[PDB]
DNA sequence: CCCTGGAGAATCCCGGTGCCGAGGCCGCTCAATTGGTCGTAGACAGCTCTAGCACCGCTTAAACGCACGTACGCGCTGTCCCCCGCGTTTTAACCGCCAAGGGGATTACTCCCTAGTCTCCAGGCACGTGTCAGATATATACATCC
DNA sequence: GGATGTATATATCTGACACGTGCCTGGAGACTAGGGAGTAATCCCCTTGGCGGTTAAAACGCGGGGGACAGCGCGTACGTGCGTTTAAGCGGTGCTAGAGCTGTCTACGACCAATTGAGCGGCCTCGGCACCGGGATTCTCCAGGG
C-alpha cells in the first residue's frame, strides 16, 4: 500500500500559534492545502522564466525575490520579502 | 501572531417613550356614573363616546371575589382548555392548556423567557359564566340576545369557540390575563363590535384612536403594509389619547375605535363584545376593512351575516307583525315566549345600510340563514318599513326602551 | 386542528428582500440533485458511450455552475439597474455577456 | 562518530518544512540547479501567507461565537479583504456563499 | 429532455441569491442556454482528459484540471 | 452649412479606414518618463520600448470606448457620459 | 501636469475610432485617468524586470513581457 | 563509410526546420526525456496554420490592388475569419487598425 | 559578432507556394516569427503538463495530438491532427 | 343528581442508547542528514563602439477660443397589462437497505528506445547591389447634402 | 439646381525587397549502454440498479395593483466654421556611457555511500446531541354507588 503526502502537520502548527483554543475541520484543511500548492507553483513558475530570460541555468533566491515582488500585491509583498531574507540570514548564520 | 500589517466585526419603535411623552393629549373619553348609562342615554347618543365607570355603582355588573386568581379561571374553565395565547415580541398566536398557561402565569416575572398575553379566553357556559355580569344597559341592546334565534343560543353546550359546535355568536364573557409588560398594537375589535371591559385587579394603558374616515384609512394601509412593527400608529394620526384604567373602572369602547393597550402590572380583565343597532354603520364598514385586508375567519365576529339577516326579521316582525322565519323558527320562538311608530335616526340610518349591504351580496356572501324564509320578501318588506318610518319624530323616538325585545 | 371562532388576535416586493436576506445567508445547494445528474449525462452522453461518472466530479460541476449562474445575475442586475428599472429583461444578460467578452 | 543531525528548517526558525520544498524544486523541471536559499525562502513566505490567512479566519469564526473553522469562515475573511481578494479573484471556494450586498434602488 | 428539470423556482433562488428584486418572464429559456453552454464546454474538456488516460471513469481531477485550463480555479476537491 | 450629425459619420468612416497613431509623440514621451520617475531614477529608454506602449494604450482606449457605445446605446441614448464607462469597467472586472 | 498633454482633439480622434457619434463634456477627465491607471500598472513591472537583470535602460523586450503578463500580448516588438 | 546525409525535413516532407525543433524541445525545460516523434507533429502543425494565415492575408492584399501584404492585410484576414479570431482573440497586431462597423442607431 | 536566429526563410519558402507573384513586407516577417513563437510555447507548455498528470517523464506525439486538440477549436483541429499524422506516418517508414 | 375508583395518558426529571466528528498513541518504513570529491557555471577585470541624450533653426499643421442655434436629454402624465402573493392538489425527490460485477490500483520483468560521444560537412546568417512597386502632384466626373 | 466631398487617371522619383556569395558551427551518421514503460496477472473498491415509505417542493388558478412604455413640452449644451497662436517634425552636430564581448580563477552544487528518526496509517478515547423509554405523578374518563 502506498501513502500520500499534505501539509496538514505544519496548517495545525502554524495554527497553533495564532489561536490555541479552535479548532478546524477537514474541508478547510483541504482547501488550505490546495491554496498552498496554488501559490507554489505560481512562484515557481515565475521564477523559472525570469531564470530563463536572463541565459540563466540556476534558481537562487533573488529569483525568488523579484517573482514575489512580481506577484504579491502591496505590503503583503514588504513583509514577504522582509521575513524571507530574515530566515535566509538566520539560516547562512549557523 | 506578531510581524503583520495590521480590525472588523464579522418593534423598532420604543414603547417606553410612548407611554412617557405627553403628545397623547386628547379628551375622548367621558366619565360617567352607572345609572346615567341606560337605553335612552344609547337612543340619544349612539354609543358614540368611550366612557369609563370610575366605579361600578348602578351598572348591574357582577364579578368574582376580589382576590381571584388564574389558577381559580383555569379551576373554572378546566386544567385542560385549550387557550390562545398571544407572542407579544411578534403579535402572533400559539396554544397551550390552560394548566400551562398558569405556570406561566405563576412563574416569576424574572424567570419568564417571553412576554406572553391571554386575551381571547371566552367563558360562556363553563362555571365561571354565572360568576362575572356585564352591564344590563348591554343586556338591553345586544344582537345576541335579542335578535338571535332563542333557541339555538340556548342549545350552546361547547365552552370553547370550536365553530362547528358554536350556535350563536359566542363572544359575550372574555377573560384576559396578562403579564406586566404585555402590549396588544393597535387594533379594531372584530366586527365592529363595541366593548365593555372591567379591570377586576391590576391596570391597563389603552391609547385611543377616533374611527374617523382618515384614520380608518391610515389603519387599513397601515395593515395592508405589513409595517406595524416598524411604524406606531398612534403617530401617524391627527389625535389620540392615552389614559390609564384603573382597578374597578369599566371602559366601554364604541364600534371602530382604533386601539392598543399596555399592561404595567400583573392584571385579571372581565370583558366582552357586542353589536347593536345605534352604529350599524360603522360595524360594517369595519367588516368590510376585515374582509379587504384578508382577516382569517378565526378572528372575526362568528355567524355575521346571519345575525344582520335576523336582526332585519326582527325589526319588520317588531314593528308590522309580519314574520319572514320559517314556520319551524315560529313555532320554537311561540313555545320560548310560553315558558305610528317611532325609530331614532341611528336606527334608522343604520337599517338602510343594513338591507342595501344584505341585497348587494352576491349568493356565495350572502349567508342567509337557515331560518330565514324568504329573503327577498324580508327585503322588500324592510324597504316599505323604512319608507313609512323616513318622519319618525327624533323626540317621541326617546323612549327608553328598545324597539326590538321578547315578549 | 378544528377550527376556532372569535378568537382575537391583532393581525408586493416586501417577501423579495426577506427572501434575498435568507438566501444571501445560507451556503447550500439550491438546485436538486438527480435532474442535474440525469442533465450532465445526457449532454455528456454526446462525446462518448458507456461513461461512468464519480460523485464527487458532479458535485464539482453543480458548485462551479452555480456560482457561475450568480455572478451572471449580479451582472445582468447591474445591468438592468442602469437603464432606470428593477425587472430584469433578457436583453440585460445579452449586454452583461457581451461587454464580458463571452460572445 | 557522525555529529548528531538537525533539520535545516530548525536552522532558519521555521515550522514549514524545507528538505521536502528542495525536493519538489529539484523534480519540478524548473532549471538545470537549485540554489541553497531558494526553498528557506519560499517556505519563510509560504508560512507567512498560511499564518495571515487562518490569523483572519479565526478572528471571523471568534466573531460568531464559534470554536471552529469552517469554509464560510474563510471566505468571508477572503472577500472581506482588500489585498488577499486581489491575489485570489480567480477563485472558487467551495460551500463558501456570497458576501451580504443589497442595492440601494432595490430597498 | 432534462434541461426542463431546471425548475422556475430554482433560477428564481438563483436570482434572489444574486440580488434581484423583480424577474421577467422570458428569463428561464435564456437561462436554461447559458448553463447548456457552459456545461457542454467544460465537459467536452473534461473528456478529453479522461480519454487521455485511457480510462472510463471521470474522476474529480479532470473537472479541476479543465475548469482550470478555462480560468476557474476552484479549491477543496482535490 | 451641415446639420449635426453629418460630419460626424464622416470622420468615423475616415478613421475606420487609416491606421496611424492617433496621438502625438513628445507629449505623451514626456508623460511616460514623468510617471517611471516615480520608481526609479536616472532611467534611460530605446526609442521602440515607447512606441510599443504607445499602441498598447491606444488599442485599450479604443476597446474600452466601443464598450461605452454599447453601454450608451442600451440605455436609449446616443450620447456617452462617464457613467458609462464606470459601468463598462465594473463588469469587466477592472474595478 | 503631463497628462494634460493628451488633448481634446485625440480624445475625440479616438472615440470617433471608437464609433461614437455624440461625446458629453466630461469624459476627458475620466479618459485620463483611466490611461494614467494603466500606464503605471506596466511601467512598474517593466522597471522591475529591467532592475532584476542589473541595468540602467528599459529595452523593448521588458515591456513586451511586463505586457505579455496581463493578458495583453502585442505582435511585433520581438519575441 | 558515412554516406551522404539527408535531413528529417525531406524524409518528412515538411518545408519548417525538424532538428531546430528537436534542440527547442530540449533545451526548454519540458520533459526528462522527447521522444522522436513529436517535432515532425508540431512541426507540421505549426506550418499549417502558417499557409492558411498567408493565404487568407494574399486573398485580403489582392483584394486592394497590390502585390505586397502589409500588417492591415492580416489584421483584416484574422478578424475576418470566425475561427482565427477565436484563438487569437486577446492578440494585438501593431499597426493594424479596426473594422469597419457603425451601429444602426447613429446612421 | 553573434548571430540570431529566425523563420523567415520557411514563411517565404511557405508563402510561395500559394502566392507564387505576392511579396512580403519586413513588419508582417516580425508579426509571423511572433506568431509562430507563441503557438509553439503554447502547445508545448500543454504537453508538458500533460506530461506530468500521468506521472511520465517523456514527452510523445500522442501528448502532442491532445494538446492540439485541447487548443485549437472546431475544424482546425481536424485538419491538423490530419496533417501532423500524415507527417509523422510518412516520416517512419523511410 | 354528587363522589368514586377501574382504566388512561402525557411527557419527560431523567436513565439509558448510539452515531458523529475530532483528537491522541504506536510501529515502522522510507526520506532527510552527514561526510567527501570534483568539475563546470558564474563572478570579475578590461576594452570597444552603438545608440541615447542634449541642442538649434524654421515650416507649418494643429490646437485654441469665440458665436450660435438647434436638437437631444430630461421631467411630468396616463393607461394598461404583466407580475406578485396565496391557497390547494399533485408529483417526485430523498432516504434506508441489498446485491452484483466492472474496472481501478498494485506488482514482476523483459527489452527497446533514448541519452551521451566522435567526427564531417552543408544549411543558413551576415554583408553587398540593383530595379520595380508604391506616394504623391494635378486636372476631371459623379454622387451626395441643403 | 447648386455647392461640396470623394473617386478617376498619368508622371516621376525613390528606397526597400529580393537575389548573390563566403564560411562556420550545429545537424547528421554510427556506436554503446541502461532504465522506463508495456504487458500480463490479481484483488477488492465503488458504481449502477432496484424497491418501499414519507413528505416537501412544484404546478395551477385567481385577484389586483404597480411599473413599463408612449406622448408631450422645455431648455441648455454640444457640433460647426472661422481667425489667431503654438509647438511638433525634420534636418543636422557633438559627446559619451553603458551594453556587449573576451579571458581567468574559484567555489558551490551534483552525485555517492552509510545511517537514523519523522510523519503516516491504523486503531482507541471523548464530549456532545438525536432519539428512545418504562413508568409514573398528576390529573382524568366513566357509569356504578349513595
Ligand atoms: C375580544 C376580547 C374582548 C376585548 C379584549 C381584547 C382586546 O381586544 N383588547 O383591546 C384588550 C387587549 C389587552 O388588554 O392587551
Ligand atoms: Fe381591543
Amino acid at each position: 500500500r502506498s501513502r500520500k503526502e499534505s501539509y496538514s502537520v505544519y496548517v495545525y502548527k502554524v495554527l497553533k500559534q495564532v489561536h490555541p483554543d479552535t479548532g478546524i475541520s477537514s474541508k478547510a484543511m483541504g482547501i488550505m492545502n490546495s491554496f498552498v500548492n496554488d501559490i507554489f507553483e505560481r512562484i515557481a513558475g515565475e521564477a523559472s522564466r525570469l531564470a530563463h530570460y536572463n541565459k540563466r541555468s540556476t534558481i537562487t533566491s533573488r529569483e525568488i525575490q523579484t517573482a514575489v515582488r512580481l506577484l504579491l500585491p502591496g505590503e503583503l509583498a514588504k513583509h514577504a520579502v522582509s521575513e524571507g531574507t530574515k530566515a535566509v540570514t538566520k539560516y547562512t548564520s549557523s | 501572531r506578531y510581524s503583520q500589517r495590521l480590525r472588523r466585526r464579522y418593534r423598532t419603535f420604543d414603547l417606553e417613550e410612548k407611554l412617557h411623552t405627553n403628545k397623547y393629549n386628547a379628551n375622548f373619553v367621558t366619565f360617567m356614573e352607572g345609572k346615567d348609562f341606560n337605553v335612552e342615554y344609547i337612543q340619544r347618543g349612539g354609543l358614540r363616546d368611550p366612557l369609563i365607570f370610575k366605579n361600578s355603582d348602578g351598572l348591574g355588573i357582577k364579578m368574582p371575589d376580589p382576590d381571584f386568581t388564574v389558577n381559580d379561571v383555569k379551576m373554572c374553565v378546566g386544567s385542560r382548555r385549550m387557550v390562545d395565547v398571544m407572542d407579544v415580541n411578534t403579535q402572533k398566536g400559539i396554544e397551550m392548556t390552560m394548566a400551562q398557561w398558569t405556570r406561566y402565569y405563576e412563574t416569576p416575572e424574572e424567570e419568564r423567557e417571553k412576554l406572553y398575553n391571554v386575551i381571547s379566553l371566552e367563558f360562556s357556559h363553563t362555571r365561571l359564566e354565572n360568576m362575572v355580569q356585564r352591564p344590563s344597559t348591554v343586556d338591553f341592546i345586544d344582537w345576541v340576545d335579542n335578535m338571535w334565534p332563542r333557541h339555538l343560543k340556548e342549545s350552546q353546550t361547547e365552552s370553547t369557540n370550536a365553530i362547528l359546535e358554536m350556535q350563536y355568536p359566542k363572544v359575550q364573557k372574555y377573560c384576559l390575563m396578562s403579564v406586566r409588560g404585555c402590549y396588544t398594537d393597535f387594533h379594531v375589535d372584530f366586527g365592529g363590535t363595541s366593548v365593555w371591559y372591567h379591570i377586576h385587579q391590576g391596570g391597563k394603558v389603552f391609547w385611543l384612536i377616533p374611527p374617523t374616515a382618515h384614520n380608518l384609512e391610515l389603519y387599513e394601509n397601515w395593515l395592508l403594509s405589513g409595517k406595524q412593527g416598524d411604524i406606531f400608529l398612534g403617530d401617524r394620526v391627527s389625535d389620540c389619547q392615552r389614559i390609564e384604567l384603573k382597578q374597578g373602572y369599566t371602559f366601554v369602547i364604541p364600534s371602530g375605535w382604533i386601539h392598543a393597550v399596555y399592561t404595567p402590572t400583573d392584571t385579571l380583565v372581565f370583558g366582552g363584545n357586542f353589536l347593536h343597532s345605534f352604529n350599524i354603520p360603522m360595524q360594517l364598514k369595519i367588516y368590510n376593512i376585515e374582509d379587504r385586508t384578508r382577516v382569517p375567519n378565526k378572528f372575526r365576529y362568528p355567524f355575521y351575516y346571519e345575525m344582520c339577516w335576523y336582526v332585519l326579521e326582527r325589526y319588520v316582525y317588531c314593528i308590522t307583525n309580519r314574520s319572514h322565519l320559517t314556520k319551524e323558527f315560529q313555532k320554537e320562538s311561540l313555545s320560548m315566549d310560553l315558558e305610528q311608530v317611532h325609530l331614532t335616526h341611528f336606527e334608522l340610518e343604520g337599517l338602510r345600510c343594513l338591507v342595501d349591504k344584505l341585497e348587494s351580496l352576491p349568493l356565495h356572501k350572502k349567508c342567509v340563514p337557515t331560518g330565514i324564509e324568504d329573503e327577498d320578501a324580508l327585503i322588500a318588506d324592510v324597504k316599505i318599513l323604512l319608507e313609512e318610518l323616513a318622519n319618525s319624530d327624533p323626540k317621541l323616538a326617546l323612549t327608553g326602551v328598545p324597539i326590538v325585545q321578547w315578549p | 386542528a378544528p377550527a376556532t371562532g372569535g378568537v382575537c388576535k391583532p393581525h408586493p416586493g416586501t417577501v423579495a428582500l426577506r427572501e434575498i436576506r435568507r438566501y444571501q445567508k445560507s451556503t447550500e445547494l439550491l438546485i436538486r440533485k438527480l435532474p442535474f445528474q440525469r442533465l450532465v449525462r445526457e449532454i455528456a452522453q454526446d462525446f462518448k458511450t458507456d461513461l461512468r461518472f464519480q460523485s464527487s466530479a458532479v458535485m464539482a460541476l453543480q458548485e462551479a455552475s452555480e456560482a457561475y449562474l450568480v455572478g451572471l445575475f449580479e451582472d445582468t442586475n447591474l445591468a438592468a439597474i442602469h437603464a432606470k428599472r428593477v425587472t430584469i429583461m433578457p436583453k440585460d444578460i445579452q449586454l452583461a455577456r457581451r461587454i464580458r467578452g463571452e460572445r | 562518530a557522525r555529529a548528531k543531525a538537525k533539520t535545516r528548517s530548525s536552522r532558519a526558525g521555521l515550522q514549514f518544512p524545507v528538505g521536502r520544498v528542495h525536493r519538489l524544486l529539484r523534480k519540478g523541471n524548473y532549471a538545470e540547479r537549485v540554489g541553497a536559499g531558494a526553498p528557506v525562502y519560499l517556505a519563510a513566505v509560504l508560512e507567512y501567507l498560511t499564518a495571515e490567512i487562518l490569523e483572519l479566519a479565526g478572528n471571523a469564526a471568534r466573531d460568531n461565537k464559534k470554536t471552529r473553522i469552517i469554509p464560510r469562515h474563510l471566505q468571508l475573511a477572503i472577500r472581506n479583504d482588500e489585498e488577499l481578494n486581489k491575489l485570489l479573484g480567480k477563485v472558487t471556494i467551495a460551500q463558501g456563499g456570497v458576501l451580504p450586498n443589497i442595492q440601494a434602488v432595490l430597498l | 429532455d432534462n434541461i426542463q428539470g431546471i425548475t422556475k423556482p430554482a433560477i428564481r433562488r438563483l436570482a434572489r441569491r444574486g440580488g434581484v428584486k423583480r424577474i421577467s418572464g422570458l428569463i428561464y429559456e435564456e437561462t436554461r442556454g447559458v448553463l447548456k453552454v457552459f456545461l457542454e464546454n467544460v465537459i467536452r474538456d473534461a473528456v478529453t482528459y479522461t480519454e487521455h488516460a485511457k480510462r472510463k471513469t471521470v474522476t474529480a481531477m479532470d473537472v479541476v484540471y479543465a475548469l482550470k485550463r478555462q480560468g476557474r480555479t476552484l479549491y477543496g476537491f482535490g
